[PDB]
């Protein structure tokens, strides 16, 4: 807390030296729409995985499968922390997220030995849950990595079913303000390009765009 | 209660998938000066590299665009 | 010492740098695994440089082919993704097609079709070349069929047979 | 389930379908109460609280 | 009746797969 | 004696009864049942 | 620009400028011109004895190399301009160690004589 | 058949009063903006 100054060496250009060395150029980056309100994997940095997003099953589908279950629509819990689970979703099986990339590599007999329930067939419907729908989304990506044709995700599984207020506790790794990053300590590039990459135009909380080239606008004046 | 022990007659085979680097293609098409060099001396303030092929007479080209670069007999 | 001539090589790497200098700038190989891999990493960087100048600029005018591309901004469809050939290569292209249209129009995907088009287009680029050093770079761009990689595969095959 | 709720199961990994459980220290009849795992967890909190 | 059996099959496998944190004792 | 091995016994008896009543209303919406 | 960040053609790519001649098509020189440009005949290493010397021989193109102070500076860039048997890279050498005495008797011989000495002698 | 006939009528029929207003730049730029925003819903090539 208390507004720690950060140990990065970014700086705005002064009022004395000319603007030079335009084979790198920082400018302010402003996109069209806000993405911070959206789901975490519906944001801007995950757009390329947009076709990898699992189809959504909703609350009413989950209540209908609670009341009237199907033999091959497998409800699977993807929550990892055993200290944060307090209730049982009906007709659910426990396959925690951090083991999924190993779990689908097993045979059916090894799946039965290492989890106590049968391995789902690749044509069976699989429905995944988590606290917010984040561990279930990564698990759905791991389930779609293998050739599983029908994989669905209930976004906000436990927190809407049981009414809890929990989270999957995703870190989203951001450097500590004592950790000095790469381009300050290094002779990987020449001194002009090193000074021109480390400069920015404005405060260092917003996003910027780095230009690899620039030509002078001779047609203005 | 459980009465019978039954197995399913349809046998499934796990599709073995794996990503290997089987093709080796590369687009080698550049726009650059390429030199016949009898000697090259790269002097930047950290590392100096002296590569010499012998001759009776040499020439000298010198480039100071990024770091000191001395070329003998172009 | 290589017969007639000899080549001298001297490198000095300073003491005030080895904690901060990049592993690529100061290519120090403190193991035999780093020796064999660091040479092979610097192999392809040098080999692409001495090969890539034969077809781009500083290449022969018969060894330079360009592609034209146009993608529609709305429909996202590629229009005119062709090659830019000369008059000598286009005579090879219609010598290819007039033979194969005379063989495949009596029997058998429509009338207006180009039989084995991506094979003859890859062979028309190689046909119109005049330098063998610029010929092997097109063989590398076309699935890596150059003699550099095929003798590399032939060396690993005879090594596996000897093993 | 009695062997699995103690400290000694930490030194064992098991098959979930048919877990062959270990021989606990309470499986031997010569074991006194001071060597019991679950009692020592209760004897610790009894002196504390 | 199936929901009561399958819930006891659930929490008996959570105990088998992922063990929780062990409480404290005093070593002799 | 083997209802627990079939698709309509145990926890899935509620689905087969739900699909039986849902099949009846779709015949009751037309005049195939009420006539 | 961003197209010249990762090599080939990068900033510190020291092989983008050109290659050596590596050909007998020019500067036909004698044995004295080779002797004056020997590494071992220079003044600064003639009185240097604590750095380690390694004498190696290629069995494919038949070159004789001597490397000094490689244990302290083991640069992988050393010999990158070697250009083995037929315009091949210096990863194709397969060097074998030779002693100091048999380096001197093999330094004067041409490459075919070195390869014949390796294959049919010793 | 009435659905198909009204489909072909709204594809190929206009009146004189619409023909005086159908080329305004507001409607053309609304067409461009509607193709830009949701053209994944109505395009023969975007289904693919
Ligand atoms: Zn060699």
């Amino acid at each position: 807390q208390a507004d720690r100054r950060t140990r990065h060496h970014m700086m705005v250009d002064g009022q004395i030296n000319p603007r030079e060395w335009f084979n790198w150029h920082p400018k302010e980056y402003q996109p069209w729409y806000f993405d911070r309100h959206k789901f975490l994997y519906e944001q801007r940095q995950y757009a390329q995985f947009h076709h990898l997003l699992c189809h959504q099953v909703y609350l009413k589908d989950m209540l209908h499968l609670m009341r009237y279950p199907e033999p091959y629509t497998h409800i699977i819990d993807c929550r990892t922390s055993t200290q944060k689970m307090h209730r049982w979703v009906p007709h659910s099986l426990w396959l925690p997220r951090d083991e999924v990339e190993y779990a689908l590599q097993l045979s059916a007999d090894e799946f039965l030995d290492m989890y106590g329930f049968r391995k789902p067939d690749k044509s069976d419907d699989v429905i995944l849950l988590s606290h917010n729908g984040i561990y279930s989304e990564q698990a759905g990506w791991e389930w779609k990595k293998q050739f599983f044709q029908h994989v669905y995700n209930y976004r906000g599984g436990t927190n809407e079913l049981f009414g809890e207020s929990y989270s999957d506790m995703n870190v989203s790794d951001v450097l500590s303000p004592w950790k000095g990053p790469f381009p300050q300590s290094g002779v990987f590039v020449d001194k002009w390009s090193k000074r021109k990459v480390l400069t920015r135009t404005g405060p260092f909380d917003r996003q910027y765009e780095m230009q690899d080239f620039a030509l002078p606008d001779l047609e203005l004046e | 209660m459980f009465l019978i022990h039954f197995v399913h007659y349809k046998t499934i085979l796990q599709k073995y998938t794996f990503k290997f680097k089987h093709i080796f293609l590369s687009i080698d098409k550049y726009n650059s000066l390429f030199f016949n060099i009898s000697g090259i001396l790269i002097w930047l303030n950290i590392i100096h590299i002296n590569i010499i092929l012998i001759k009776y007479s040499f020439f000298i080209l010198i480039n100071n665009f990024e770091y000191l670069i001395i070329l003998i007999s172009t | 010492d290589f017969g007639h001539n000899l080549m001298i090589h001297r490198e000095y790497i300073s003491k005030r740098c080895r904690d901060r200098v990049s592993f690529e700038l100061s290519a120090l190989s403190y193991s035999n695994l780093e020796l064999r891999r660091g040479q092979e990493h610097l192999a392809g960087i040098m080999n692409r440089e001495r090969r890539g100048v034969s077809v781009g600029a500083s290449g022969a005018p018969d060894d330079q082919v360009q592609m034209q591309t146009d993608v529609d901004a709305n429909s996202r469809e590629v229009l005119s993704a062709r090659y830019l050939f000369n008059e000598r290569r286009l005579q090879f292209c219609d010598r290819f097609q007039n033979f194969f249209q005379s063989k495949l129009e009596n029997s058998a995907n429509g009338h207006e079709k180009q039989h084995l088009f991506s094979l003859m287009e890859a062979c028309a680029v190689i046909f119109g070349c005049e330098t063998e050093a610029a010929r092997e770079t097109y063989y590398r761009m076309f699935l890596g069929l150059d003699s550099e990689t095929l003798l590399e595969e032939d060396e690993a095959l005879r090594n596996r047979i000897a093993d | 389930r009695l062997r699995l709720s103690r400290r000694t199961v930490a030194n064992y990994v098991g098959l979930i379908n048919s877990p062959e459980v270990f021989d606990d220290e309470s499986d031997r009849p010569e074991t006194r109460w001071s060597q019991d795992t679950f009692f020592r967890e209760c004897a610790y909190l009894s002196e504390k609280f | 009746w199936e929901l009561s059996r399958d819930e006891q099959l659930f929490w008996e496998r959570v105990e088998l797969i992922r063990k929780g944190q062990v409480a404290s004792i005093g070593s002799s | 004696c083997g209802v627990n091995a079939y698709e309509f016994g145990g926890k899935y008896a509620r689905t087969y009864a739900y699909a039986f009543e849902k099949a009846k209303k779709e015949l009751e919406a037309t005049a195939a049942s009420g006539f | 620009s961003r197209s010249t960040v990762f090599g080939p053609g990068s900033l510190y790519s020291f092989t983008k400028f050109g290659s050596f001649n590596r050909s007998p098509t020019n500067c036909t020189l004698n044995k004295r011109m080779k002797d004056i440009f020997r590494l071992e005949n220079q003044k600064h290493i003639r009185n240097d004895f604590d750095r380690e010397r390694r004498y190696r021989m290629c069995t494919k193109c038949g070159i004789t190399t001597v490397t000094i102070n490689f244990n302290n500076v083991p640069s992988a860039r050393v010999g990158l301009w070697g250009r083995c048997a037929d315009d091949k890279d210096y990863t194709h050498h397969r060097m074998v160690d030779i002693t100091q005495r048999e380096y001197e008797v093999l330094r004067e011989s041409p490459v075919e004589k070195r390869l014949n000495w390796w294959r049919y002698e010793r | 058949l009435m659905d198909e006939v009204e489909d072909s009528l709204r594809k190929f029929q206009t009146y004189r009063s619409r023909f005086y207003e159908w080329g305004r730049a507001v409607k053309q730029f609304d067409f461009i903006e509607f193709r830009r925003r949701n053209g994944w819903l109505y395009d023969l090539h975007l289904m693919k």
